């Protein structure tokens, strides 16, 4: 398995082709959710302290697919590596 | 030998040739469908979702007679009937300018639907099954669209007719008389 | 329900239809208001401290619909996720 | 002297001469393959990966009949059959303009595949083995491509034919009649 | 051997040539993994302290090939010099 450095979350995206009704959307209209697989220790602060992350390994998280989101190939699985800054929420 | 064919119809074909549900005639035959009358021209599938939803959970097919059905919102509609999620047709509106809105309104009266006119404070999303017209059958080919026997009440129809009948009275020009009758 | 991370406010947009007089405005003339549904703990500062947010769950808030505002689909409800930076004001009483 | 020859085929050769799997004839003989019908022209191997993947784990070869197979996405396809990872052929689409999409559709019907038309809301990546046609055998040389005995059901075929049969009825020009029959 | 300044990691890239399936990609499409060869002391903080790096010499690391990644020629080997910021993970 992979290791995250400093503050990085490793996530795998999910899904959907359809909408609210099952009405299939076109690839102008139609993902921002994913599952946490590995988490870094935390950010290192100017005072030397290491702030832990508020995302545990195995949350369903809503993230911003920004510039800082990078893509990787792991065991032939599509994964994403982003900083915790790019995570917006959790689904509990 | 000589031959007579008989049918409301107007000069507009399907926008999407991938809708023909009977390749025998090369035409779309929508059985007992709903009818959406959009004054504005459609380009995004967002606007459709609310109404498309209620038609998808109603079972009945749907005819969409708007100013135009643009690619982004057309593309989708195709793959939805392609698969059998909803049965939908898309055809341009009969006419040009103020005559189009006038004719588009005629269809609403024959079918018991509401013209979803963007100009007079209506969004296409805030339409429901309420605002859709209905007909006994619909037939559309490469050139013409035909609505056979609409749900609209004959009171509203003949009221709408005796109105257009007196529009031809005040027609001081021959051309204004042609298109009215 | 959803959870906000760090400093994020989850809001739902609204719309009045009428003006100063009751003269109904058209959807060219009339949105930047919304209601708070969920709030994050706060921003984390360089000194490690966690600053709480000044928006409580259930304020009517005026926000800037900037770049940082993202859209989500929740129970089939149109919601928005933005940082507290993007909130400008509150409508009280 | 006079001469009689017996044979669906169209005037297009392989795009990649490094595909010929039988240098005897100087032609590619794909045994019982899948068939990908791409309306748009391909330049990136990204789009292919999803479908190419499912064909690589199916064992069967694949014919790719798109508007064109550009270098970046061609280059790769070659080294993949070069090695034996997948067995793939690339040929341009038969025709030009609206006739191409029409003819490309004919092939889908004979093979039981779906035309992956970018215009009507389909991405090439969202295709699966589902949307691929199939044939008993395929033969492609420098000049022509031949699909021998496609999987498509004769219902859908003769339906598609009686449609094109009535397209020749409304043909008011001789040229519109030629290419249809 | 080379020396890293402040916070710099010296890495050598590997290859992947293949994709999701094993379908070999062309040098328009195709690597983000590498091996650590030398590491700097650390970043220097406003209080004068020197924060050590969390990457030891000889990790297999996943990095972002950003703007801050520079190229060098060492014994005729292709090597990279990047800051620890550009390292995202370790493969253990």
């Amino acid at each position: 398995n992979i290791r995250p450095l400093h503050d990085r979350v490793i996530v795998k995206r999910k899904e959907e082709t359809k909408s609210a009704g099952g009405i299939v959307l076109t690839g102008s209209a139609a993902s921002t959710r994913g599952e946490v697989l590995a988490v870094g220790n935390g950010r290192i602060l100017e005072n030397g302290e290491v702030k832990p992350l508020d995302v545990k390994v195995g949350d369903i998280v809503i993230f911003n697919d920004g510039y800082g989101v990078k893509s990787e190939k792991i065991d032939n699985e599509e994964v994403l590596i982003m900083s915790e800054s790019d995570i917006l929420a959790i689904v509990e | 030998q000589d031959e007579l064919d008989v049918v409301m119809q107007f000069d507009r074909g399907y926008l999407s040739p991938y809708f023909i549900n009977k390749p025998e005639t090369g035409a779309v035959e929508l059985e007992s469908p709903f009818i959406l009358l959009a004054d504005k021209k459609i380009s995004n599938i967002r606007e459709m979702l609310p109404v498309l939803e209620a038609v998808a959970k109603a079972g009945k097919p749907l005819l969409i007679i708007a100013e135009d059905v643009e690619g982004e919102a057309l593309a989708t509609l195709v793959v939805n009937t392609m698969r059998g999620i909803v049965k939908v047709a898309a055809v341009k509106a009969p006419g040009f300018g103020d005559r189009r809105k006038a004719m588009l309104q005629d269809i609403a009266t024959l079918t018991g639907g509401t013209v979803i006119s963007e100009e007079i404070g209506m969004e296409l999303e805030k339409a429901t099954l309420e605002d859709l017209g209905q007909a006994k059958r619909v037939v559309i080919n490469k050139d013409t669209t035909t609505i056979i026997d609409g749900v609209g009440e004959e009171a509203a129809i003949q009221g709408r007719v005796a109105q257009i009948r007196q529009q031809i009275e005040e027609a001081t020009s021959d051309y204004d008389r042609e298109k009215l009758q």
